């Protein structure tokens, strides 16, 4: 049959400068726009996360057509003619050349939103002292928030169904996401997960994490998502929730009577990932 | 001939007849065969002057764009100047209102580079762009593309 | 010509004087080497102007360029007219006017 | 007896770059145009939803003339002689040779953005070093909910049972043509307004309207509610379901309003099942 | 006596591409022309609405000389000789085969767009990497309320009872010829201004105006209200219903203006029932 | 016409007069034959104006700069209008107006 | 209109009257032909306003400034509104209003 893996993942709190937009002047401005309630939020490009996943697949062995030199910062291709059958990166992320020269892309993901409105947070940079030139003064914008993004994979579209397994591990152990990690090291590893593994195209879990509370880090689950869960829609048997949000879910009153209690909920992330991979292998014959 | 008898300007609305009305290009081909003649009469037209200066301005801008493409062209490869011209016609025909067409025209003029003619007749060309209806400016831009001859 | 056309002409001249100032600053700052970048600077200016997506960002960039230019004789002689023209007119039309001024920049002989 | 199904459903909130227009420069221009109150709203082509429904029908049995390769990125015709009596695609969407030419059972309107689009642009770069003309580019997005209006003539279907798969597909719409890699926007609906009547008179056009600039509240409307209060659009012929139900139940005097006696289900699946039962009973399936 | 029925009708708000004229190049231009204030407006021809009325009369089960085979997309004649006594379409719309000809009771004018046409266009392209000359195309569309004027002569009808089905068809107008696949624009009325008088003079032709050049507001024109104030166009013979009723009732001093003593109904069905009762009383039906 | 535009113009004049006062202050401060820093001061003002992070930032700076300007007649004539304009309005538009004033004071000298 | 802006304007007037009283006091203090220090007093007032570290600091300062101003007729008629406005609102906003008031005193004389 056709199987789809939809999930919304929230990063961990910290300072991030991973989305420098245009560099208007000295200031390197975060990529930002109106998100909710008319408030400006900072967005991380989804292409950066795709690059991080490609780099993860490159690092942990595997076969990836685009090899990151990591010394000249130059991209090389092992085979000019893309072969989705062999290479993991071409099988997963697709390719456009400009065998078919075009691939659809098994992984479809959205840009990462900031769970907190971005108000100020500009930081000075001055280079050493004396003999100052035009490059001596510079500003770097930042943001103390939790980032959250939405992704979806159709394992049926993969040339090799077993390639779904490395992708989940890459999502968990994601390498650095493109940004100024030298001065703003932001770990992008998940701390709360909401995964849905179903056989139909409806997701309804696009951005389940929402807390508002301006400059806090509470990171509660959105009311509308909980209402949808109680509605009977989104079967709890097809839901996978794991991370720090699990504690808040358990602390909720009447949680046992709520349908959320019947969903696959694990406080530990790795055990939830193991259960999800077991279910995926059982339903994919691997 | 009719306009002559009327005593009105011969260039009453040739383009309308040649293209707008003549989608089949029955006389539009004649335009192709007699475009020089059209220009000749237009030259006679003093009012055309400003539009002639705009024609030269657009020709200089497209000369600059073609020079940029030539610089971009790799050695041995054949530059797609014909394809670029077709793209120019398609993009100009795509423009649907005054704002989008003026956006594209100004961007193309900027990309062309330093234009001598647009420098000499700064105020006149600026006022012509500001005043003339965008359909007319599109028509004369298409004529400039068709009349380009290095 | 009507008043609006005069205001538009002063805006074109104001932008041209601002570019004069910016190019002079570029020449003075990077006199070293065979030649400072101006063609690359013009291309970057066009790219930045086309980058602007709404009225706020485009007006911010325009004001920043205007102040970076320096003294602006055309913007000296007409304060209120040009200021009202900038604030009132839609930012897209200002973008067309700025690009036209860019393409019409007469080099100093 | 003639029967029609008119409806307007609202998508979920999220980023959208589904219908790039012309790619003026490096900016893949997200297609937009004027709408209510003279504000520029981004649009999603109706042909995109028709293609999505075609793909949904192809993916699950349901013999169709046009098969989407999914590998060669090409469309294959099983039989050039279109036969609406057999194929679902020809029976539903129609065809044109340039024979019979059909008429199409499903009529779609372009999806509109429920919120005005300001600039919503995004950078794009290709790794580092050795940069060419393809290195730098821009993409326009939009963080709103999309709304579109559709209508089917039930009687015009060659096989009356074919109305069920389209309802299933609209409830379970696959990826709508767009930048799924960068902006994966699910087009599944979260609030439905369906009417099933026996005369063509078709209100419940783009009723969903909230404006409230940059938000996601998505209130129903004032004019549609009015239309309901006045006496036309009888509630027995109306079907409302989704998250909009939660907002509707909190309105004052809702118990006495005629909108109460309409078919209201907070869960979408229950309302869809009830509508399917009603349609099957009425059409004799 | 000599009774006539005149009306100006306004449609809902939506995207419409109903009257493509002779296309140029790759773009399918929808027909447009000048109107109030010199701004270009999009027109939907009156022949389209006449065809829609013919189709309504065919579908409801009335005789109708011209039968429209939907599957064949062809028009057939039940009898080669036109008989206005027996056929509703021959009675109302008239005929000329080239007796031989009939004047025709229904006289309808074009459907103008209430809002000027900016020039919005939509790109459509065939999917798949295999691209040919027919790959991509542009379709022009307009987001507007449409307004048309019609006038019928009750006495001129061979059977006076035929006025009822025509009114029912106007209030329940089927699809007006257009592009329903990608721009499904309902032409159902949502605001009427009807006049049923024995004098011919009509002062309700195109009595609708926009509040803002790009908006869905649809307020009543100043000229019509002023003429009702001045003393002509008797309020007892005026019939106004639809969404404009709310705006009229929110006007200042409305309880004192002559508009107060005119037939105004929020629900269009009630106003139609009242007008039909009046007509049946006047013509002895 | 459009009294909001009148308030915007008088705010431009107020900012110009404040910068005039600060120019007089720096001219008084400098001594000997040293060149009074004006271009440096203008560039410093523009750089500090660009540097801002919402509400409190750049509004404190606007008020402090106006105070540094000293006696300003244009602000004297109209108290409530300019006070409400400063307290209200998004700070970015006030930044646009102030930068336009930077470039529109040069008419004075 | 917009009662909170009314409170803001009456606070502006109260601050202006208090500084009028302080100016009268210092004019009374000086004697003979020395120029009474007022621009220096304005600079001192601004500097002391700028110096603050939230809540108690700058609130004791504003209260002391109002006291040393003398009798404030506007404060007398508007005790409750002024006190409630001072107790509420971020202290940075009150400092910004006070700086506006500073530059707003001049039309008094």
């Amino acid at each position: 049959p056709n199987y789809y893996l939809y999930g919304t993942v929230l990063t961990r709190y910290g300072l991030a400068s991973l989305n420098h937009d245009i560099r208007r002047g000295n200031k390197t401005i975060l990529q930002k726009g109106y998100w909710n309630n008319g408030k400006i939020h900072s967005f991380v490009g989804s292409s950066a996360i795709r690059w991080a996943l490609r780099f993860y697949l490159q690092k942990q062995g595997y076969l990836v057509n685009r090899v990151w030199d990591e010394e000249e910062h130059i991209n090389r291709l092992t085979s000019e003619d893309f072969d989705p059958e062999k290479f993991y990166d071409d099988d997963i992320f697709g390719f456009a050349l400009l065998t078919p020269n075009q691939r659809m892309g098994a992984l479809g993901m959205n840009m990462a939103v900031s769970l907190t409105p971005y108000d100020g947070a500009v930081k000075l940079g001055a280079k050493s002292g004396r003999e100052k030139d035009s490059t001596s003064l510079h500003f770097t914008e930042y943001h103390a928030t939790r980032y959250q993004y939405y992704f979806g994979i159709d394992a049926t579209h993969l040339k090799d169904f077993s390639r779904i397994l490395p992708m989940i591990d890459g999502i968990m152990n994601l390498p650095k996401v493109g940004g100024s990690s030298n001065i703003f090291n932001y770990p992008f590893c998940p701390d709360s997960l909401v995964f849905q593994w179903t056989n139909h195209f409806a997701s309804y879990i696009s951005y389940c994490f929402e807390y508002c509370d301006p400059k806090s880090k509470e990171a509660k689950l959105s009311q509308e998502f909980i209402d949808e869960v109680e509605c009977g829609q989104i079967d709890p048997s097809k839901l996978w929730i794991g991370g720090t949000i699990v504690k808040d879910l358990q602390q909720l009153d009447n949680f046992e009577s709520s349908p959320l209690n019947k969903a696959h909920i694990y406080r530990n992330r790795n055990e939830m990932i193991e259960a999800l991979k077991t279910v995926i292998k059982r339903d994919l014959g691997l | 001939a009719d306009n002559l008898v009327k005593g009105i300007h011969w260039w009453s609305n040739f383009w309308e007849k040649l293209v707008i009305e003549d989608s089949k290009e029955y006389l539009f081909n004649q335009l192709f065969s007699n475009r020089e003649g059209f220009i000749i009469m237009a030259e006679n037209s003093e009012e055309d002057k400003q539009y002639l200066i705009f024609i030269k301005v657009f020709q200089q801008a497209m000369k600059g764009n073609f020079a940029k493409i030539y610089a971009k062209t790799e050695e041995g490869k054949d530059p797609p100047i014909k394809k670029k011209v077709e793209r120019l016609r398609a993009e100009l025909n795509y423009c649907y209102d005054e704002l989008s067409f003026k956006e594209y025209l100004s961007d193309f003029l900027v990309r062309g580079g330093l234009n001598k003619y647009f420098n000499e007749h700064q105020e006149e060309i600026a006022l012509l762009i500001k005043k003339s209806p965008w359909q007319e400016i599109r028509i004369w831009s298409l004529l400039a593309i068709a009349s380009y001859k290095p | 010509n009507s008043e609006e056309d005069k205001q538009y002409l002063i805006f074109i001249k104001v932008f041209q004087q601002a570019m004069k100032g910016n190019f002079a600053k570029i020449y003075a700052k990077t006199e070293e080497g065979k030649d400072p970048p101006i063609k690359k600077k013009v291309e970057r200016l066009r790219a930045e102007l086309n980058y602007c997506y709404d009225e706020l960002s485009f007006k911010e960039y325009l004001s920043d360029f205007l102040v970076r230019g320096g003294l602006n004789k055309y913007f000296n002689e007409h304060q209120e007219e040009i200021a009202l023209l900038i604030k009132k007119s839609p930012w897209q039309e200002i973008r067309i006017w700025s690009l036209l001024a860019i393409a019409s920049y007469k080099p100093k002989d």
